[PDB]
């Protein structure tokens, strides 16, 4: 299937638009086993993305979740 | 877990780390 799992702002935005997610929830969507990225590279690019998006922060189950869900 | 470590590292990174 031309044109897989890559850490992009587009992907993060789509996940956060669907539902609030913690940092751990998001990291689970971009597993190193699929990207081949080291844990450090993964944390670094996700940080840049989350910084730019600056998602709303909601407390759910006593835990801060990022959210672009209105 | 490793996910837990990465999450702390990400959250700490958001505090303007590396
Ligand atoms: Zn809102």
């Amino acid at each position: 299937g031309p044109l897989d799992v890559q850490v992009t702002e587009d992907a993060v935005r789509r996940y956060l638009t669907r539902k609030p997610m913690t940092t751990k929830d998001l990291l689970k969507k971009f597993q190193t086993k699929k990207t081949g990225l080291s844990s450090e590279q993964t944390v670094n690019v996700l940080a840049q993305i989350l910084k730019r998006l600056n998602p709303e922060r909601k407390m759910i189950n006593d835990k801060m979740h990022f959210s672009l869900k209105e | 877990s490793e996910a837990d470590e990465m999450a702390k590292a990400l959250e700490a990174e958001l505090n303007d780390l590396m």
